[PDB]
RNA sequence: AGGACCGAACCGACUAAUGUUGAAAAAUUAGCGGAUGACUUGUGGCUGGGGGUGAAAGGCCAAUCAAACCGGGAGAUAGCU
RNA sequence: ACACAGGUGGUCAGGUAGAGAAUACCAAGGCGCUUGAGAGAACUCGGGUGAAGGAACUAGGCAAAAUGGUGCCGUAACUUC
RNA sequence: AAUUCCUUGUCGGGUAAGUUCCGACCUGCACGAAUGGCGUAAUGAUGGCCAGGCUGUCUCCACCCGAGACUCAGUGAAAU
RNA sequence: CGAUGUCGGCUCAUCACAUCCUGGGGCUGAAGUAGGUCCCAAGGGUAUGGCUGUUCGCCAUUUAAAGUGGUACGCGAGCUGGGUUUAGAACGUCGUGAGACAGUUCGGUCCCUAUCUGCCGUGGGCGCUGGAGAACUGAGGGGGGCUGCUCCUAGUACGAGAGGACCGGAGUGGACGCAUCACUGGUGUUCGGGUUGUCAUGCCAAUGGCACUGCCCGGUAGCUAAAUGCGGAAGAGAUAAGUGCUGAAAGCAUCUAAGCACGAAACUUGCCCCGAGAUGAGUUCUCCCUGACCCUUUAAGGGUCCUGAAGGAACGUUGAAGACGACGACGUUGAUAGGCCGGGUGUGUAAGCGCAGCGAUGCGUUGAGCUAACCGGUACUAAUGAACCGUGAGGCUUAACCU
């Protein structure tokens, strides 16, 4: 549950540390992002010679978040933290090649296999 | 086809055995028993009516009785009826159990909602607040305007406005029907159906395709 | 509610172990990834333990190589395969939230050993 | 919009009842039976009777219990000492509330609430 | 917020034609001392379906 | 030591909400400024209407002020209603 | 104008905690505010709490939230030192 | 610029995006030297802008505690 | 002009179509994809932010799209009060000056308890022609109609290649709406616990009051949403633009004049809800009432006695019903509420006593004690015998039967 405004970890190693959501995308009037949705960032810090520096706008994947993902029995996953992996802007698949902390088994899907190649949990 | 009348015994759910939760809707239909048949040739319209359930005995009228007399029946606690389609045919006295269902794959249950007594139109029509402070004088949760200016003079019929929320009928449709169970005479349903527990349902076959 | 009692304890698994909060917790849980079913391993500490029947839940609180994660568990579920005590932990609370604010030396539980 | 809520409010903030059934239900154990209105008396069952049972049950800890509530000694020397006894077979329906009239100053309709011996 | 034109003494007693009071409608005998009180209440003397209660 | 600092009494009145046929013809509640000084207060006295007084706003001068209140000229005058 | 939530100078000033005449709870002493009984809708007022987010609100962070004590360490630009 | 119409001047800084803000330029419609010019430490319930923290301000409201509102008894207005 | 409050924001709409999207179609300088332009179409949908008081605009990033207008440039007895445009003050400029400038800047009171119409809900009376209890048909009225993306068909058709379909099907989202509380949570001043100050219960121990629930930590039921289910459809009918078939007037041609077929989110249905005050007051089933006697200005007339049914209403215990009425359950041949019993849940291992310790404390008895609205039971308490209302066979005419 990631909306405008709100301020979010770098999970890979792209160069951000700390980034912004300025939209949700996917839909008209669309409130949230979430498990594995897409948003389009700022940069809001960067560490001093990475591949992304400060004031980039780009996007990236949501991979986990403090509110959880919620599992088909009834389970949820909720972390310490809201993450992301900071996607390319045009073609996607990402920018940095190692990636932070666990992710969930729910960007399970084509694109971001990538980033479950990576991750060493879940 | 017909329907039958149930009663909202709870919610539960159904692991599955991959473990997918189902929340289910646990709904005891018992005997449903045919207490009167209507034909063209005497109300226009064929449809039957059914009792369930049980009554006290002093507790119902003497017309009530001399009905469910008439039918040979035993009192039930309402009378309901179903609308028949062109090649059903049932007699009167005919027991109608939840076996019905056990081929119909996803139905629809029709009750009474909660009633929420006299809602504003915050709860009711879903309006929006306006501010919460920043000047504003004695109107957050009030209704804004409700209409135009001399050009009508009018508020205009069914205009959203707040009075009673609830207690009415409802139907859900095209809900999963988990489980028929013949033997505790139990149909558990995928999801929420309307009402408190307890309330009288009515569970007839989708319509929809 | 006879009718409900009734059909959850007809799910119901028997064999849950008998753990409180402040355990450390391995729990074995099937996790399918496309035809082949793995059970993968989520051992922290129990941090709070709902108790209603057919719908007991327990939160279970692990810092994975990195920041901490809390899965909640349904008790009853099939996908929780096995649940073990590892470690049995000596607290007075009944839900251990405190410990969301705690890492390392402060978030450290004594053992009960009784 | 309350579905199940149980307990009246009485007008009052929740100590003020508290209070006020602490002292309704002292005079009802002094007196034995007392006029009150007719919710305060519906209200004054389901705080008297549990006190009668705890009487029921003569120990250290369910006088220190009834103590806490009630907070008269006296109180919790009529239980435990004459009216645990007193019912002691009694299983609930400790007291009856017997309807009789309206005030004159306002026109609220009183009732009487008085334990189920009175037999003196 | 204020009326346009002075209601009529007709639509004044429309509006009070509810505003009537209800009879007892029937109040009930007691079985022992034979006097009458609302039912369900005591009565003057303090008999309550038959039997003493109060007296004071 | 200090037209010093923090802060009650004490003096004030910056913001918000209520109130606006008020509890009140200017307040209440929550915060707010000064608080040994060009401070504040009691009792008495003095200044008066084109006059007073004014760290000046046309402010204040008995809920009245780009000229008080009362009485009189006076039934002013009103090509206006 | 009221048996009016306002205004009105001086004097006495106990306990515990506290720097204190603040503040909390109390003593001496005095009160429960001259309409009550219910119910527990919308809405208004005064408050409590709130998932994830955290000024995106808005004329404007208005309001609310937050900070808040004592001791010790430590403390920049600029400066009339 | 409390002064600038044209004007949201142009360039730069801050911002994902800045008619406001800061720095600069100078084509000052219509600054300017005790109706003072320009600086200025400290001060300000002063005006404008930014940031950290903090939050129901807001996304988007939800529940609860009280006082009215509603019902009963008594008294019993007002503008129009 | 004995007052019609005037920008902008918010809340809440509503209509038009000269259509932004979605839907149908003709021409194309239309290969495909994407377009351009024109006809039809108003079902539903139709951004968030920076700046600015701004509408507008520019910019950023979305979206299927970010329509154009009317509605006192809709909406201040609905909110705001930033701008304009009172009284203070200053700048630039004008005037000798008082002052002045839609030039600029800082500061600056927005009342109203709704009588009538309207609207949203909700009842009482009477009617519907004997009364009453239910179930209905349905005239009519309202709600709902949005849509992306991925995959298959198919990398086929088309194209030199780059690229890349129509038609048809499957899945999964966004926004919106309905329901619900099983799950995840929020609340939970009525449950349990920790703890600060102080006061009291004689005192220790234990408790209680007050300090925003004193501050906190959890938390039942209920309510709830961020939670989870479901929905918008298929189909039918009549069509718009459009496309035709046969076919003359006009021995050809021609979609039209006779005749015939297609054809869209619009229209009528299909789906959901209200609904017989539908005074055109309908239908069906069931239940109850089968006495005498006077008077007259002899009428569907009035009265007396005897009867009082079916049922309703009142009263009480009340409810996941409720502002109040209303609606639902129960009233002793009874689980309607309270209590009680058992369980569950929550908190987290009470008090007393014993042991270890100088002591704070710790350990044992002990997952203990206490547990609200929950669940399953139980007549212990309260739901009283009765009284009250409602009657006694239901008009006239005509018709068809009285087998």
């Amino acid at each position: 549950m990631i909306q405008e405004q709100t301020m979010l970890n770098v999970a890979d190693n792209s160069g951000a540390r700390r980034v912004m959501c300025i939209k949700v995308l996917g839909g008209s009037h669309r409130r949230y992002a979430g498990v594995g949705d897409i948003i389009k960032i700022t940069i809001k810090e960067a560490i001093p010679r990475g591949k992304v520096k400060k004031g980039d706008v780009l996007k990236a994947v949501v991979v986990r978040t403090k509110k959880g993902v919620r599992r088909p029995d009834g389970s949820v996953i909720r972390f310490d933290g809201n993450a992301c992996v900071l996607l390319n802007n045009n073609s996607e698949q990402p920018i940095g090649t190692r990636i932070f902390g666990p992710v969930t088994r729910e960007l399970r899907s084509e694109k971001f296999m990538k980033i479950i190649s990576l991750a060493p949990e879940v | 086809m017909i329907g039958l009348v149930g009663k909202k015994v709870g919610m539960t759910r159904i692991f599955t055995e991959d473990g997918v939760s189902i929340p289910v809707t646990v709904i005891e239909v018992e005997a449903n028993r045919v207490t009167q048949v209507k034909d063209l040739a005497n109300d226009g319209y064929r449809a039957i009516q059914v009792t369930t359930g049980a009554k006290k005995a002093n507790r119902v009228t003497k017309p009530e009785a001399g009905h469910f007399a008439k039918a040979g029946v035993e009192a039930g606690r309402g009378l309901w009826e179903f609308r028949l389609a062109e090649g059903e045919e049932f007699t009167v006295g005919q027991s109608i159990s939840v076996e019905l269902f056990a081929d119909v794959k996803k139905v629809d249950v029709t009750g009474t909602s909660k009633g929420k007594g006299f809602a504003g139109t915050v709860k009711r029509w879903n309006f929006r607040t306006q501010d919460a402070t920043h000047g504003n004088s004695l109107s957050h949760r009030v209704p804004g305007s409700i209409g135009q200016n001399q050009t009508p003079g009018k508020v205009f019929k069914g205009k959203k406005m707040a009075g009673q929320m609830g207690n009415e009928r409802v139907t859900v449709q095209s809900l999963d029907v988990v489980r028929v169970d013949a033997e505790r005479n139990l149909l558990l349903v995928k999801g929420a159906v309307p009402g408190a527990t307890g309330s009288d349902l009515i569970v007839k076959p989708a319509v929809k395709a | 509610s006879n009718i409900i009692k009734q059909l959850e304890q007809e799910q119901m698994k028997q064999d849950v172990p008998s753990f409180r909060p402040g355990d450390t917790v391995e729990v074995k849980v099937w996790v399918v990834e496309g035809s082949k079913k793995r059970l993968q391993a989520f051992e922290g500490v129990v941090i709070a333990i709902r108790n209603r029947g057919l719908h007991s839940a327990f939160t279970v609180r692990k810092i994975s190589n990195g920041e901490g994660v809390e899965r909640v568990f349904q008790t009853h579920s099939p996908v929780v395969d096995s649940i073990s005590v590892k470690r049995r932990g000596a607290v007075r609370k009944a839900k251990l939230y405190y410990l969301r604010e705690r890492t390392g030396k402060a978030a450290r539980i004594k053992e009960r050993l009784n | 919009m309350r579905h199940r809520k149980s307990g009246r409010q009485l007008n009052r903030n929740s100590s003020h009842r508290q209070a006020m059934f602490r002292n309704m239900a002292g005079s009802l154990v002094r007196h034995e039976i007392i006029k009150t209105t007719l919710p305060k008396a519906k209200e004054l069952r389901r705080v008297v009777e549990p006190l009668i049972t705890l009487a029921k049950t003569d120990s250290v800890a369910n006088r220190r219990l009834a103590f806490a509530r009630t907070r008269d000694n006296e109180i919790v020397a009529k239980l435990f000492n004459e009216l645990g006894p007193r019912f002691a077979s009694r299983a609930g329906g400790y007291t009856r509330i017997l309807k009789c009239g309206f005030r004159a100053g306002d026109n609220a309709p009183m009732a009487y609430i008085e334990l189920v011996d009175r037999s003196e | 917020a204020v009326q346009q034109n002075k209601p009529t003494r007709s639509k004044r007693g429309m509006r009070r034609s509810h505003d009537a009071l209800t009879a007892v409608t029937s109040l009930s005998v007691d079985k022992t001392s034979g006097e009458k009180h609302l039912r369900h209440h005591i009565t003057a003397d303090g008999y309550y379906r038959g039997r003493k209660v109060i007296a004071k």
